[PDB]
């Protein structure tokens, strides 16, 4: 598998271990008679070091931010370092990402729309100028918000409207498009538009989000996933 | 603070500590599965602690549940072992003996004798394993763009 | 496969590879020798005169 | 591991439990359990004596159902030695097994065609055999008696007379017991397996020790013309979310842009006028809006170690 094999640890031999399951992942490395045990945490990963190809040697090492913590795994052969090293790679990568973006960071009548007061307090703060006659005519002159409101219908409807209504559904996975390295940009309509075409998307954001990681981690998954593509 | 010693706090007693605290072939048959090298648990040690270890290891010999490697000087069983295959007589000597008159063919020939019986050859003959200047006022900063 | 320069030593074949520092050497095995020539086409070993 | 290699491990498996001692299964299942295992440590493994090492790996070598591997290895810090790996090439142990198989079976067929025949005739003092055939031609004048030609006494009839019987017999019991070798070479031939190589085994190894003196590593020496007999066998994903405010943001970086790709197409300025009279060329609203919420708050309640190393 790609997740585990043979290593040699500190002079000792042992088997490594990938695990990812747990978040954040972390890396165990158990010793034959298990005497010694070590694990270490991938989010504390800066960079990944590994032997070139044309050296005789097949040691890998994994350094961690900080007298930075080095981690030395010296493998047997080629490929079964090949297998562990694109593993690595895939958690600390989108690990990265992450921290750089942590680091980065009907109602349209005459009666409701009398009587629906938070849009009245929507529409008039954005207006400055009916902000000039409503102080005067109604804070200090006195005069009933209802009836202010009853000759300016049309004005309250108008804003209503501009929030009220939707586009129209649409085919949203086939217009994200990856574009080594590959990046995408996604907004905020775009996520609305995946949950309402999708519901499973939905049911796997909404029980992950806050629980196991954040939303760029979440996303960055979905498309690496093989559910996106399907 | 010895580690070869158990201390019971309910009562207050000082009991050994052996390496493996089996007492039953259930215990036993388990301890066996759960070894991640292939060292077999010594007899010396599982005996101490263990009223009666032979008697219970030729029972799972009989059934084929363990390996068991038997002393040369004395009968005794020596380093024991989980069996993760089948039987382990399962073959009449009769025919044992004639496995060892069998003798195989040259290595190179036999891919061609089974193929001439007629059987799939697994294998190949290794005979057929084909191994298979003007302007020099810019000395350094000309930078080689050969492909594209 | 390049073929090794032989050398007769006492009553063995030693063959050695030339390497694409010093060349490889080996004991040529009298098995490897037999196994070698029992493979000659009828036609090949004709024309050495067998 | 793949469904086929575990049909193939069985395979091994049942075939040294019942072709082999108790010893052999030992040796023999601690290859297959690990990868290439090297004598020193199998040797600790099974705490087995050189003399008893030496007997179980030469016969499993013979049927070529463990292969050898030797190579130079130089440990850095003490003098280097010629290191002995043993493991298991099953293309090369599935066709000894079968042709084994075969060649048992086969034996026992030729021996019940045989038993089937006439029984022949022994002679008691010169213990030779003669067959019917070849004694009529021996027998006495009297045509009463076959008399030996070296002896020259009366031939005494062979045994396996009543045998006809037990070698059908031991026929079905072979076919019987070995049933299961047959059912797994038939799954066996159904699938393809890749010849294994003590680098392609070495990819599923498990250290049997802490600290084992054997390398575990294949380091093929460079340039090496060398062969030897049967040594040789056949990207990051970054997205970003845009909000309101990044939207805007991104039109004006395109803006700027625009604008100086235009630049990069405009046209000098000397080109845009011309240039003959010059001289020629040569060397408040927030107090407003808290009051208001104040006075809605009213009215909604009123209302309510240095080593060469790269990046990965
Ligand atoms: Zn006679």
């Amino acid at each position: 598998m790609s997740h585990s094999g043979a290593a040699i640890f500190e002079k000792v031999s042992g088997i490594i271990a990938i695990n990812e399951d747990v978040s954040p992942a972390e890396l165990t490395w158990r010793s034959t008679d298990g005497d010694k045990v070590h694990t270490v945490v991938l989010s504390t990963i800066d960079k990944l070091q590994a032997t070139p190809a044309s050296s005789e040697k097949m040691m890998l090492r994994l350094i961690g931010k900080v007298k930075p913590q080095r981690h030395m795994f010296s493998f047997n052969n080629r490929t079964v370092m090949d297998n562990i090293k694109m593993t690595l790679q895939q958690i600390i990568s989108r690990y990265k990402d992450a921290d750089i973006y942590e680091e980065k960071r009907d109602s349209l009548s005459k009666e409701k729309l009398l009587t629906n007061l938070k849009l009245q307090q929507s529409l008039l703060k954005g207006n400055k100028v009916l902000m000039k006659v409503f102080q005067e005519t109604v804070i200090n002159a006195g005069l009933p918000p209802s009836e202010f409101w009853s000759t300016r219908i049309p004005l309250l409807r108008a804003f209503a409207l501009s929030t009220s209504q939707k586009v129209g559904p649409y085919n949203v996975l086939s217009t994200i498009k990856p574009v080594n390295k590959v990046n995408v940009n996604l907004s905020r309509e775009k996520i609305l538009n995946i949950f309402e075409n999708y519901p499973i998307v939905k049911k796997a954001y909404t029980d992950n989000v806050p629980k196991n990681f954040k939303e760029p981690e979440f996303w960055a998954r979905f498309f690496s996933s093989k559910l996106f593509r399907k | 603070k010895l580690d070869r010693i158990e201390f019971d706090p309910k009562k207050g007693t000082f009991k050994y500590l052996s390496t493996y605290d089996v007492h039953s072939p259930s215990e036993l048959l388990k301890l066996l599965r759960s070894q991640v090298t292939f060292k077999g648990i010594s007899c010396k040690d599982l005996k101490d602690g263990w009223p009666q270890c032979d008697e219970t290891i030729n029972q799972l010999e009989e059934d084929s549940k363990i390996l068991v490697l038997r002393t040369k000087k004395d009968k005794t069983p020596r380093y024991v072992w989980y069996n993760s295959g089948g039987n382990l007589k399962c073959i009449d000597e009769e025919f044992v003996k004639m496995w060892e008159n069998v003798q195989l063919p040259q290595f190179a020939e036999l891919p061609r004798k089974l193929q001439d019986l007629g059987l799939k050859p697994a294998s190949v003959d290794p005979a057929t394993i084909k191994r298979q200047i003007t302007n020099t006022h810019m000395t350094g900063i000309l930078k080689d763009y050969s492909h594209r | 496969n390049t073929q090794p320069t032989i050398r007769k030593d006492g009553l063995k074949l030693v063959g050695s590879w030339k390497k694409d520092d010093e060349p490889e050497l080996r004991v040529l095995s009298t098995e490897e020798i037999l196994n070698i020539f029992k493979h000659i086409s009828v036609k090949d070993f004709t024309s050495l005169g067998f | 591991d793949r469904p086929i290699d575990d049909i193939v491990k069985n395979l091994l498996k049942f075939v040294v439990r019942g072709f082999y001692g108790g010893s052999f299964v030992l040796v023999l299942d601690a290859i297959l359990f690990h990868s290439v295992l090297a004598e020193d440590d199998l040797k600790q493994l099974l705490s087995i004596n050189k003399t008893e090492l030496g007997p179980l790996i030469a016969r499993l070598r013979s049927d070529r159902l463990i292969s050898i591997h030797k190579q130079r290895e130089y440990p850095p810090n003490s003098k280097s030695v010629e290191r002995v790996y043993y493991y298991v090439k099953y293309p090369h142990a599935i066709d000894a097994i079968k042709w084994k198989v075969h060649q048992v079976v086969q034996r026992l067929k030729d021996d019940l065609d045989k038993n089937s025949e006439p029984n022949g005739y022994m002679c008691p003092i010169c213990l030779t055999k003669y067959t019917q055939l070849e004694a009529v031609q021996l027998l006495n004048f009297d045509r009463t008696e076959f008399l030996c030609s070296l002896c020259d006494e009366p031939l005494v009839e062979d045994d396996s007379g009543k045998k006809n019987k037990e070698k059908q017999d031991k026929l079905n019991r072979l076919m019987d017991q070995i049933q299961p070798i047959i059912d797994s070479l038939k799954k066996i031939d159904d699938s393809r397996i890749e010849e294994n190589t003590f680098e392609i085994a070495l990819a599923r190894l498990i250290p049997p020790q802490n600290q084992s003196h054997a390398a575990y590593t294949y380091n093929p020496k460079k340039g090496s013309t060398m062969f030897r007999p049967g040594d040789s066998a056949p990207a990051t994903l970054h997205i970003n979310i845009t909000t309101a405010s990044d939207e805007v943001a991104q039109r004006e970086l395109q803006e700027r842009q625009a604008e100086e790709k235009r630049k990069q197409n405009a046209v000098p300025e000397w080109h845009k006028q011309s240039t003959i009279g010059k001289t020629a060329l040569g060397r408040e609203e927030r107090e407003n809006e808290k009051t208001l919420n104040d006075y809605y708050a009213a009215l909604a309640k009123k209302q309510a170690l240095e080593d060469e190393f790269e990046d990965v």
